[PDB]
């Protein structure tokens, strides 16, 4: 499939259109030659709000904080557990990650206001759970609209109580998708958790104090990276919200380097703690061996001799695993097509690992990714492939229909379409309740993940012997 | 470190001795953990009646909730409608979460839109994204009708959706005659069965309320059964197959069986089946309206008696063996055709099973929870088989139903250790199953967590989840059984007695210890 | 001692203190047992590779079968008739046996009778008894039809059973018209199946051996339905629903599945339902005869075609996705109808759960066994779900079978560490769930006591048991589940996820420590 | 229900069968005669003598092995039917629930199984070392061939320095189970009781006892042991339930022997008294008042110690047991019942009914001879209904008429009384619960028969529109 195959397909597509939906999905829609808007109304995004980048994503994982889905019943419940940011701890006792803690607004509440409620709700979390380490509130979209000032509350009872109380103000109207939601979520880190050690001389820091942003550990994801970078000498002071608690973010601050993983959802608060505390940052890739690869070599090189060579033990170590995940799966996988569409990172991090397997990634795409995004995805995707931001679900269906690509991953409102089209799906969310799929032995399943499904015998037997 | 022949998923690949190190020292180095010591103490405390006073003196604290709000109940009453396409106005994040809720419940695709209101409307108003939104919608996913809903952003600011939907057919968005029902459904008032209610209530409004001088009660000769929040395809497809056995015309309103069920055949079907908006006009023709799930039906019952006028029976949910006796003999009533010869057998066939397994079931002692119909029928059959439904919560129950369920536990002496919860919590239940033990829960997969806290404290305390109710998302395919008629009964019954027998066989699996009782023949 | 408000049945009242003590006592005086050192070695040397080898080498020893004898089969066959007594010719001791073992699989009545055949007999024959037992069978019992099998001693002694039902008649004990069919039934041969093809037969060449002369193949356009033994009702059941949804006449020979279930409403029904006399009279003029279990129906097929003349279709047990396939293809070929949309959609949301469920069903490692046609459809259902069928042993299969089932494996990459036994029995398969340890086991309630030998290796090594097969006695109802078709094909998926599924949950339900993976969604 | 109204009913329902059987079966209809051969066609409830051979007497037995020798039905179908409680390994040191069998092919039919069984016993030696004898249970052909399963028994057996006790307890034999309880009282007088007569080892005191004919049935033994420890005694064995063989051979040097089974166990009692002079007596341990009226029995037989520890005994249970009476009496009282078991407690339950207000209106039992009648008209009310080896028929035909509130028999019973509407609770398998022996005993069958008789699902077999 060519270079103007893809652009009449992309004319043909938009071609049911009102003309101003025309417009502006077009300029949404390109084709490869190596964002940030409202979805148009009616055409059946895949995003999701501000609420799911803040509570969802950000907060959410931290392990020994409960967060208040403060507002209604329908947030909290739908996003309890929804998502597989991993942990260690003992639910209901010192961790609360997969509990759903609401205010469970009724209309008194929408009429009056919550704040009341919230103050009584906090002491009632204070007896019933009180091995918590802090709390947040994430405002749910009546809270801003009613003019609630989680802000004083959350002031006072801190004060009052000596508990981290986090306000923060991530109602699902607020910006175009979820990414606002991590703005917003990064800017609460700053404001009310970040600082707080910022006089403690305590800390015996060595010249070794990393610090893991943006890895939410999703089926342990995180593990299979720590162990790595430990490996080769570092030291992982924090992992950023999967498996995370409220010390290791306090403590952030003290490290040499800050490596970024998601760049999207945690480059806000990178940038801070450089200007702040003069902490550098880098981006990383550990999807497949080729990226985690130069990547352990990209972030040895940021440090000394010792750890330049402990480096090249982890890769001489490894050599001998992931490479033969592929001579088992390469000859399964290579050649195969695949069509992607994630959210804001590893529709582009997710290309290094698939050609690891021989496969190419004829179209990618993201949910709520902005232009910087866009400019690092360009220098990974070949010539005349498909790009597709904020896609509708028509037009998702009628690229795969055209593209007819052999193996689609995307999230869960995807799967069940194709699966159904009878092309091999994988979640590349929830990596399908399977994972981790970071690091060397995450390439593992990911390789055993995407054959077991590409090949699996289900797929020919679609169409009944007699039509 | 990965052997590439026996390839380690997260469990068990951080029991690996390297991985537990690495965790242990984590936790020493960073987190400031509280000393297990100290957890104990606190896990043990939770597990106290001291802790479950307090537990339950909770006025503003939710914790692990049983219900979730209005427009979930909205989209799936609308999903049951002829290549239909339910919209949400408000903000886009709630479809979302929707349409993924019942994707992982039902394992398909959940069609569902929203109009994207953001920042903006919230202060403005959300008439241009109804009108840019509807036309979009329909020139996109071309349904032959879609059915308007809203999240509490759309109700916080008071949107007037009507004036809204007759603006976008006044400036030509949409044809004038294309239908567009809808229903204020806010998410800070009851829960997901009352945005059902509403919206099914929305829709019968829309296609009857200003034709209704030329309808006669009874001349199509039919029955309208309104299921009600529904997400067992059984129950479906149940009251169906009884009614046609019956040779009972009826007309089954808000059909979501096929669409909810699609074939795997290389197309993916966005429409399927569905009541068509005929039907829905002829409704008020027919003799009368039976409503399956009538305590979230308030809102239909008013309209169908107050505009259709239908004297809607008195009727419980069709769950068990008597209220599904109740229920055969009212639509035998109402169409006078004879209950046949098929669902008498049917009929003694679980009461044969009954006499099989009464042994097994009698005096188990249950918690259960889920919506009020559902506990309610599910508390009757329990009571049929001489069981004890000790701890029953139905968090978005009302006064009136806790009441109607006490008087159906005064009436049985295995009624009389069971206390009804209305708007209580999971992490309430999770008290009561501690402090007063029941032998199994009856719940939806959050139940799971539950059975784990029990566990901890000692295999003597763990309490099983069988899991019946929405959602169920850590087992496949359990969407499509039944729990109303006597195929239900039978189907609960078989799934209450095997728990038992495969827990018993659980602890008499102790070689020279237990093993005993470990019978060949139960 | 007992506490009037918590009575302890035998599991746990033995556990008390003052029993543990007692048992201690006992054992230590009395009892003269090995010491629990020596015990504990000889369980781990019963674990061993070593072992097994020797385990396998028993050329006359037989430990824990996987079949029973001929006549039950026969009995079983025989229920399936209108209105017809199974009558055992031999001692009364077997008749006992088949009853209980039948009463407990279906948990219903069994209905079955003896001559009851003694000493005396033994020396002089067993006339009389066939003489004054027709008799009073029929005056007692009246049924419309006695069906003649026999025990091993009136198969050792050589009763001639057409001669001596020849001679009652004669000699005026039944009417030389009532229907008396017979059948050898030696339990020394073969086993139950065998029985059950053997009782067929006779049936069938009873009623149309002479009258041969009028028979026009195809002439009442029917296909005949030979369900072989067949122990789940849902399994004649999903055949007739999908022929009459298909339009297709038929003839099933003797359907038992109102007699095996009758309902509980005041009276016992000593018989119900079955083939009528005339179907079995009118048979011959079908346009086929399809046997549904043929690795079990040779003698059967050889007299369809050889004497009926019918040319039996080479067909598979309709088990899986394409066997299923192949016999609705088939029969559509041979009755001119149509597959109708209703089936092809069913297939389709057969495939959608096989696409949802496939990533857990993966490479899953089964042990299995039962009967030759049920084994085979339940390897290749297997490989369709990308499942392993590791250990496959059949008690009763012959070499040709074996040889079949290898041909099925070898035609798949999930075939390819799969090993079929023939003529080997459970303790064999203990042997190899320990050395070459599967996932889960796939059999009947026999397995339970293999479940807890693996256990008793450690929690790492326990083999769950999946219950499917016969005969399944220590869970209530499962007699009415559905192998066959896409309907059981469905259920067999179901229960193998959810047994996939509920194992991981017990494994990661340990708080801080396997918990981080026991997730909501999965 | 009245005596003319009985004899009525008698003679209504013989009036179905053809002359010879209605002659024969009015002879087995408060006399009666019992213990004789089955009417052919009528559908016995009986078994054969090698269920009572191997699934009643031996099998039990859990540290040997017992071989079903002939075809694989026999084996099959006993395999774990009876629960005959044990503790032990299975597999290793114990093995009641497994099958072991000689699975016999035409082969061995038309040559005779004798070397087969010579090969088996070597597998079985391999493969289960810790084995302390074997049994051959033979099934109906292996007489009828001709085989001499005794020859390869001794020579086995003195090649192994091994006890393998051969048993003709073949199907063919007798006209019930109980021929082969007397078949396996020999088979242990002449190959295990004597084992130990030159044996001065074992310290035997004044309270020595045995527990002769219980088979712990979910447990009954083990609830009737405690009792009698409880009151000073030592059972130095159990025969045949959690039975090991060493107890078996200590038998001989007990003081007493307490028969609870007569019917399956009074013939080797009788020989231990005459060749040891071992005396023995009869007991019942079903209900407070027998379990009362046994235990002081028992104790009369020793002197004042074992009497006051059996006062002791019961006034530590009578809280108990009564607790039990004031809580399912007024549930249970005057509800009547009809009974069908096998030789044993067609009797001996009667009491324990009794002591719940329960009226046992008819009972019979499969095989049972005179002496077991004898003992029954003492314990039946005065113009109750009685049947020896019923027929399905007849059992049927008798509850229609004298409506009976409970019934209890066995699994072949069950589901016809049910569809009738009436409670069932089989008195074999004890409906996989008990134990029902002693006064902890008591306590689950007061349980279980108010759980079954008082069942919500009893009101139910009526449709409403009907
Ligand atoms: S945070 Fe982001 S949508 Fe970077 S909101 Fe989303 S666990 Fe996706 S592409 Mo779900 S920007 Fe993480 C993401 Fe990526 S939830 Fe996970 S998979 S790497
Ligand atoms: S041995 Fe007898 S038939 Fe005495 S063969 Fe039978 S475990 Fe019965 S009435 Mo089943 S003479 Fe025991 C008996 Fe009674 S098996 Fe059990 S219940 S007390
Ligand atoms: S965008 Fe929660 S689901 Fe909504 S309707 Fe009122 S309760 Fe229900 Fe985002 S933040 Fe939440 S998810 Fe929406 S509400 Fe806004
Ligand atoms: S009375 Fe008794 S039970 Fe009968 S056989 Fe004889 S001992 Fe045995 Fe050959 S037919 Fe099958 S195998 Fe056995 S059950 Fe029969
Ligand atoms: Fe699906
Ligand atoms: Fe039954």
């Amino acid at each position: 499939m060519s270079r103007e195959e893809v652009e009449s397909l992309i004319q043909e597509v938009l071609e049911v259109y009102p003309e101003k939906a025309r417009k502006d999905r077009n300029k949404h829609l390109a084709v490869n030659d190596p964002s940030n808007k409202k979805s148009q109304p009616g055409l059946m995004t895949i995003r999701g709000c501000a609420y799911a980048g803040s509570k969802g994503v950000v907060w959410g994982p931290i392990k020994d904080m409960i967060h208040i889905s403060h507002g209604p019943v329908g947030c909290g419940q739908y996003s309890r557990a929804g998502r597989r940011n991993y942990y260690i701890g003992t639910t209901g006792v010192n961790a609360f990650v997969t509990m759903n803690f609401t205010s469970d607004f009724q209309e008194k509440d929408i009429v009056f206001g919550g704040d009341k409620k919230l103050a009584k709700l906090i002491d009632e979390v204070e007896t019933l759970f009180p091995l918590n380490k802090g709390i947040s509130v994430q405002s749910e979209c009546p809270i801003g609209l009613i003019g609630d000032d989680i802000e004083s509350v959350s002031k006072v009872k801190g004060a009052e109580l000596s508990k981290t109380i986090v306000p923060v103000r991530c109602e699902g109207f607020r910006g175009v998708s979820q990414s606002l939601g991590h703005h917003i979520a990064n800017d609460a880190v700053r404001d009310w958790v970040l600082g707080k050690r910022d006089e403690d001389t305590t800390f015996a820091s060595t010249p070794y104090d990393v610090a893991i942003i943006g890895d939410y550990n999703i089926g342990g994801d995180a593990w299979s990276s720590r162990i790595l970078l430990e490996e080769m000498g570092l030291r992982c002071v924090a992992q950023w919200s999967g498996d995370g608690s409220i010390s290791e973010i306090e403590l952030t601050p003290k490290v040499k380097l800050n490596l970024v993983h998601c760049y999207r959802s945690m480059n806000y608060i990178s940038r801070h703690m450089e200007e702040k505390y003069g902490i550098p940052w880098m981006e990383y890739n550990f999807f497949g061996p080729t990226k985690t690869i130069e990547s352990l070599r990209a972030i040895a090189a940021k440090f000394d001799e010792s750890i330049q060579k402990k480096c090249e033990e982890v890769i001489a170590k490894y050599k001998p695993e992931w490479e033969a995940v592929v001579a088992k799966y390469r000859p399964r996988l290579e050649g195969k097509r695949v069509m992607l569409y994630i959210g804001g990172l590893r529709p582009r991090h997710v290309i290094g690992a698939y050609e690891d397997l021989g496969m190419e990634v004829v179209g990618t795409g993201y949910e709520f990714a902005h232009n910087d995004d866009y400019d690092r995805t360009m220098k990974e995707m070949g010539d005349s492939t498909l790009l597709y931001d904020d896609v509708t679900g028509y037009e998702f269906e009628e690229f795969v229909k055209r593209i007819k690509p052999d193996l689609i991953g995307s999230g869960i409102k995807e799967k069940f379409i194709f699966q159904k089209m009878g092309i091999p799906f994988r979640e590349m969310h929830s990596w399908d309740y399977s994972g981790p799929y970071h690091g060397f032995d995450g390439f593992a399943i990911f390789a055993r993940d995407m054959d077991m499904t590409l090949n699996n015998p289900c797929w020919k037997k679609l169409q009944a012997p007699w039509e | 470190s990965q052997q590439v022949d026996k390839i380690k998923a997260s469990y068990p690949l951080f029991l690996d001795q390297d991985y537990k190190d690495m965790l242990a020292k984590k936790r020493d180095g960073f987190e400031e953990k509280y000393p297990q010591d100290k957890i104990d103490e606190v896990f043990q405390w939770t597990t106290t009646k001291e802790y479950q006073e307090l537990n339950f003196q909770r006025e503003a604290l939710t914790v692990n909730p049983a219900k979730a709000c209005q427009p979930l109940g909205a989209v799936l009453c609308a999903l049951g409608f002829e290549k239909t396409m339910p919209y949400v106005h408000g903000s886009q994040g709630c479809v979302a979460y929707f349409r993924s809720y019942f994707n992982r419940h039902f394992r398909e695709p959940v069609s569902c839109v929203s109009d994207s209101m953001t920042e903006d409307a919230a202060v403005f108003g959300g008439q241009q994204n109804m009108k840019d939104g509807l036309q979009n919608c329909k020139a996109t996913y071309k349904p032959d009708m879609i059915a308007v809903s809203t999240t509490c952003m759309a109700e916080v600011i008071g949107d007037d959706l009507n004036a809204f939907i007759n603006n976008s057919k006044k400036e030509g968005f949409i044809p004038d005659e294309f239908p567009v029902p809808f229903a204020h459904t806010p998410s800070f008032v009851g829960s997901h069965v009352t945005g059902w209610d509403n919206m099914f209530e929305g829709i019968a409004r829309y296609f009857t309320l200003k034709s209704m001088d030329d309808k006669v009660v009874g001349s199509n000769k039919k029955i309208n059964i309104v299921p009600g929040f529904e997400t067992y395809l059984g129950n479906f497809r149940v009251i169906k197959r009884m009614l046609s056995e019956m040779g009972v015309g009826y007309s089954l309103l808000s059909d979501p069986e096929e669409v909810l069920d699609t074939p795997a055949d290389g197309q993916f079907r966005m429409y399927a089946g569905g009541t068509t908006q005929e039907e829905m006009k002829d409704a008020p023709n027919a003799l009368n309206t039976v409503l399956l799930q009538p305590w979230h039906l308030e809102k239909t019952k008013k309209f169908v008696e107050g505009t259709w006028k239908h004297e809607v029976p008195k009727l419980n949910i069709p769950m068990g063996l008597d209220w599904t006796d109740e229920f055969l003999m009212k639509v035998s009533e109402i169409s006078g055709q004879p209950i046949p010869a098929s669902l008498t057998k049917e009929r003694g066939r679980l009461v044969d099973m009954m006499t099989d397994s009464h042994t097994w079931l009698h005096g188990k002692r249950f918690a259960l929870w889920g919506d009020p119909d559902f506990v309610m029928g599910l508390v009757k059959f329990l009571l049929e088989l001489g069981c004890e439904p000790v701890h029953i919560l139905c968090h978005n129950g009302n006064k009136r139903w806790k009441k109607a369920v006490d008087a159906i536990l005064a009436a049985s002496p295995y009624g009389k250790n069971a206390t009804v919860y209305i708007g209580k919590d999971l992490w309430h239940l999770r008290s009561l199953v501690f402090t007063d033990k029941p032998d199994f829960m009856i719940g939806n997969s959050y139940g799971k967590f539950i059975q784990r806290d029990t566990l901890h404290k000692g295999k003597e305390f763990e309490v099983p989840l069988i899991r019946i109710g929405f959602p169920i998302f850590d087992r496949h395919h359990l969407h499509r059984s039944t729990t109303l008629g006597y195929e239900g009964a039978m189907q609960i019954l078989t799934t209450l007695v095997n728990s038992i027998l495969e827990r018993l066989d659980e602890e008499t699996r102790g070689m020279q210890a237990t093993d005993y009782n470990h019978d060949l023949v139960r």
